[PDB]
């Protein structure tokens, strides 16, 4: 936690160069009390300006971008395609079922 | 306690193609028996 | 509806569609079907089947529906379909009915936790408790053996779950499924003056 | 006849049904959608005392 | 008939059933029993499927070294030259040696 606002972040090196990484995420607005405008994620951290959902891992406890939120039937792999190719199939079969079902009489 | 699953074509498959084997058999069947009583009257 | 996946249902229904309709397109072209209708029918000429498209489609219907028929079939061809069709459906009800009660006596053997050991054997759930203060350090410095694997599991979380002050667990616990093993009192203030929650054990 | 019909509707709902099975097209709906109810009502019968 | 008889006999088989109903007290027996036998099969065939989709325990194909050999369908593997390749190598068992062929 930077208590001021002014940030310092120093490597040293020595001949290391191979080192992995230094590599981190700076948050800003811990200070400010919480609005309408800005998101209340975890104690004292409203950030929001247009951190919410802007698909990081922006805050201390995993709210301010966490999980912010008939068809489903249609929606398979292929088995809606072999039924409706099947459906298709079937409407022939209605079709032509129609046709001797006001065709033939007795005999 | 994993066993909540509802069935489907990877459950059921064998019973369609069967079904449709059986109608096409029918069909097979049907037109050899049209043919044996036309030649039997023939 | 659920049993079934929402899969079958549209193959079923279309398959009952070509099943029926092959059946009708058989039934008016067969050398035997063709019937003298006379009750006392001393050879007469008036002969002909009784298939017409709904009387082959609600047959199918009440085939797939297991309450049965009026049409009885007569020729090869029209028995074998018809025996098929038995055969599909009555497999389908049969499976039907027992992923039903699949379902059923599956559900009704679940046991919801009711005790600290019982919470232990399950890992699903996360753990936790307000840190150092006081709680978790009972966990830290036990010997019993149930508590030393609750205290193996906190460790091996170590702040993926454990939260830092108490009204983050609450609304952690309101919105996921998790523990916040925390003292007594405050637990029935908190129970009493909300609701969802449950004091569970002892 | 009413009475006909009541015994239609009560002998449907145990699994065997009478002879007097619709001869219209109307009527057949009902008919049809009584016996899914039957069905369903017997299938969950089995499964929840098994 | 020389079909009706069949077509009975099938039909009892699953719980519909044809107009064929007997009339002597001699084979209406024979359909009794039928019925029985049939009616026995049917429910203890939904039981049985009831009890596998409740209760389901599924088993490994392979169970064992040997299994492993002479089955020339999992392609299995190991780590290149390290310590089982040392073992496989003069291994002379001959039980791993189909293994390493």
């Amino acid at each position: 936690m930077l208590k001021t606002g002014v940030g310092v972040i120093r490597m040293w090196a020595d001949e290391g160069s191979r080192l992995s990484r230094f590599r981190m995420l700076f948050t800003s607005f811990v200070e400010p009390p919480c609005t309408s405008s800005t998101f209340f994620c975890h104690s004292n951290m409203c950030i929001n300006n247009s951190l919410v959902c802007n698909g990081v891992q922006n805050c201390a406890y995993p709210w301010d971008e966490n999980h912010c939120k008939l068809f489903e039937q249609i929606t398979k792999t292929h088995g809606t395609i072999i039924g409706v190719t099947s459906g298709i199939v079937l409407v022939l079969l209605i079709i032509s079922i129609l046709v001797q079902v006001k065709q033939p009489r007795k005999k | 306690s994993k066993e909540a699953s509802a069935l489907g074509v990877q459950n059921i498959g064998g019973i369609f193609i069967v079904l449709a084997a059986g109608l096409v058999l029918s069909v097979f069947v049907a037109v050899g028996e049209f043919l044996y009583k036309s030649k039997k009257n023939a | 509806l659920n049993p079934l996946s929402p899969d079958i249902w549209m193959y079923v229904l279309l398959a009952c569609l070509g099943v029926s309709c092959v059946l009708f397109v058989i039934a008016r072209f067969s050398p035997y079907e063709w019937y003298n209708p006379h009750p006392c029918n001393p050879d007469s000429d008036v002969v002909e089947n009784n298939f017409t498209l709904l009387n082959s489609f609600w047959f199918g219907v009440g085939a797939l529906m297991q309450q049965g028929s009026e049409l009885m079939p007569k020729a090869l061809s029209t028995r074998i379909v018809g025996g098929i069709w038995w055969f599909f459906t009555l497999i389908i009800i049969s499976s039907y009915t027992a992923n039903l009660a699949a379902f059923l006596t599956v559900e009704r053997m679940e046991s919801p936790i009711d005790s600290a050991d019982d919470l232990a054997k399950q890992t699903k759930i996360e753990y936790g408790a307000v840190e150092d203060g006081a709680t978790m350090t009972f966990f830290k410095k036990s010997k019993i053996s149930t508590y030393d694997k609750m205290w193996a599991f906190m460790s091996s979380r170590r702040q993926s779950v454990l939260v830092k002050s108490n009204e983050e667990g609450i609304q952690r616990v309101l919105t996921s499924d998790y523990a916040f093993l925390m003292e007594s009192t405050t637990i029935e203030f908190v129970t009493q003056r909300n609701c969802n929650l449950t004091q569970i054990g002892g």
